[PDB]
């Protein structure tokens, strides 16, 4: 069943071919093409036991940090943002899928702040008290990086605290900020800098 | 060795009004001797503080931005000719020191060696804790009735670190026109950019 | 067969190493007879120093120097001492119609990846009408070259859709 939806992806996404770089006469991809596969995907896990959406998301998730395609990604997340939108691949599940096993700081730094900005445009993550994880992740992601990495990877980093400032700014008006006291106590043990 | 166990003492706080109050009474603790205890604090401990591998440990708490802005404090404090002749300390001042490196006084020579330490702290490829700390420092220089930066119509530096700052709004407008020489031309073309 | 010697030397499995010496040197140097078997001078302090500090990544700069006349890169504001290592301004000067330049900010050069930025896209293509059709066809062209590299195979997939969505 995952193979698949394996197969459909990688004939979707994978659609490109070593064709004689030498120019042909012969002359949208990312808005028709991409909205064709991913209906039909919808419709697929759709009809294809749902329950299994976790393991589908998951699956779809390091597919997409396996090419490295620093331009192939970005598609692929504006592929993935597009889904969102049809009411498909719910935030939390496709988050939650998406920072954890697939962040990879340090790893592939472009993937880093390409799925940062994505995170970013679902920033709201519109979803339950289910947000606990999420930042709980988000925040073990950030710490998991000393303070002498370089300096010329800091804006391309700088997405996570761009991220954190954002749900903090809007916890004023988006969610309980108090559960982000409680949320965040991994970092301060009543002061630990 | 006083200056020394201050900070030392204030580097322990982990709370953003306790800093704020250490440095608001340091400021006032300070005076009666403002220009030789500003000199040697400054330039010995922010050298220092910048310059080893332990002691960038330190800064990359919220006290560092605390003791910047009581750097940029009492910087700008002993700028100004006041006499500030203390009872007991207009005496036992009476040493001789070439600072081992306008005109040339040590007031003015240690600002300068702090301005060509902030421009080399710009110094990239490696940097977590003291590019944060040059960018807190030079926030907090971001203030009114502001004396520093020298600003000589010749070479000076600081200007040249502003644009790579800048590299690196308003704050670009800080040391926009203050000869109003071609200087300034350079200014406004990088704030162009 | 005369596996007496390696299962011998293969049981020597003590720290002490002079055995050896004394019974095989004896006879060699009775064989043969050089005062000096290897009478050239070895004297040597080999590290002096081995770094010009001022280099970013060379892998990179075999792709500058590989490029045509034509092309002409640079570097913005850079936040690029030596990860990064590039977001250049690179014109396609050329005989046919200019264009806006990419910033095209790559990884390390070891390449594992590819440069694609697409930076200045909001209001560079959106404003011309030939601008908006130059942007059409070379993202479907960049969507297939499999792991492109960062100057020269993005730089000559540009110009090749530059010139070729201008028919």
């Amino acid at each position: 069943m995952e193979t698949q939806l394996q197969s459909i992806f990688e004939e979707v996404v994978k659609t490109e071919i070593i064709e004689e770089a030498f120019p042909g006469m012969f002359m949208e991809d990312e808005k028709t093409k991409l909205i064709s596969c991913l209906a039909a995907f919808r419709q697929f896990w759709s009809g294809l036991s749902q329950e299994s959406h976790e393991q589908c998301v998951q699956w779809i998730v390091k597919f997409i940090h396996g090419q490295h395609s620093p331009k192939r990604i970005s598609f692929l997340y504006d592929c993935l943002a597009m889904a969102v939108e049809t009411g498909l691949l719910p935030p939390r599940m496709v988050c939650e899928s998406l920072i954890n096993s697939d962040s990879l700081e340090w790893e592939r730094t472009q993937l880093w702040a390409l799925t940062f900005k994505l995170v970013r445009k679902i920033i709201g993550g519109v979803d339950y008290k289910g947000v606990r994880d999420l930042l709980k992740a988000i925040l073990e992601k950030i710490l998991t990086i000393p303070n002498t990495v370089s300096s010329a990877v800091v804006q391309q980093l700088l997405a996570a605290r761009e991220v954190i400032a954002y749900i903090l700014e809007r916890n004023a008006c988006l969610l309980p900020a108090y559960f982000a006291v409680t949320e965040i106590r991994k970092l301060y043990p009543e002061g630990k800098l | 060795w006083f200056c020394n166990n201050l900070i030392k003492e204030l580097l322990k706080e982990t709370r953003k009004e306790h800093t704020l109050r250490a440095v608001q009474l340091l400021y006032s603790i300070f005076c009666l001797d403002m220009q030789q205890v500003t000199l040697v604090l400054l330039g010995h401990i922010l050298p220092g503080l910048l310059t080893d591998s332990s002691k960038w440990h330190s800064l990359m708490d919220p006290p560092g931005t605390a003791l910047a802005k009581l750097a940029v404090w009492c910087a700008l404090s002993s700028y100004s000719s006041h006499k500030g002749q203390a009872s007991s300390r207009q005496k036992k001042r009476h040493r001789e020191d070439i600072e081992d490196y306008n005109m040339r006084d040590p007031l003015n020579r240690v600002l300068a060696n702090l301005f060509l330490l902030i421009s080399s702290i710009l110094g990239s490829r490696t940097a977590g804790p003291h590019t944060q700390f040059v960018q807190w420092f030079m926030e907090e220089c971001v203030g009114c009735l502001e004396q520093d930066s020298r600003g000589s119509i010749l070479q000076f530096m600081p200007f040249t670190t502003v644009s790579e700052l800048v590299k690196v709004s308003p704050k670009v407008v800080l040391a926009i026109t203050d000869l109003s020489l071609p200087l300034g031309r350079q200014v406004a073309a990088k704030a162009i950019a | 067969q005369p596996l007496l010697d390696a299962v011998l030397a293969n049981i020597r499995s003590p720290v002490f190493n002079h055995s050896l010496y004394r019974t095989f040197v004896p006879a060699m140097m009775a064989i043969h007879g050089p005062p000096i078997v290897s009478p050239v001078v070895c004297s040597r302090k080999r590290r002096f120093e081995e770094d010009e500090r001022q280099s970013i990544p060379n892998v990179l700069q075999g792709e500058v120097a590989r490029l045509d006349p034509k092309f002409l890169v640079n570097l913005d504001p850079s936040h690029c001492s030596n990860n990064g290592t590039v977001h250049l301004i690179c014109k396609l000067d050329d005989k046919d119609l200019p264009s806006v330049p990419p910033l095209e900010l790559s990884v390390p050069a070891d390449y594992p990846a590819q440069s694609p930025m697409w930076i200045d896209r909001q209001w560079q293509y959106d404003a011309n009408p030939f601008l908006q059709s130059v942007h059409r066809c070379m993202t479907s062209r960049l969507l297939q070259l499999p792991d492109k590299h960062s100057v020269t195979a993005l730089l000559n997939t540009w110009a090749q859709s530059i010139h070729q969505a201008c028919l």
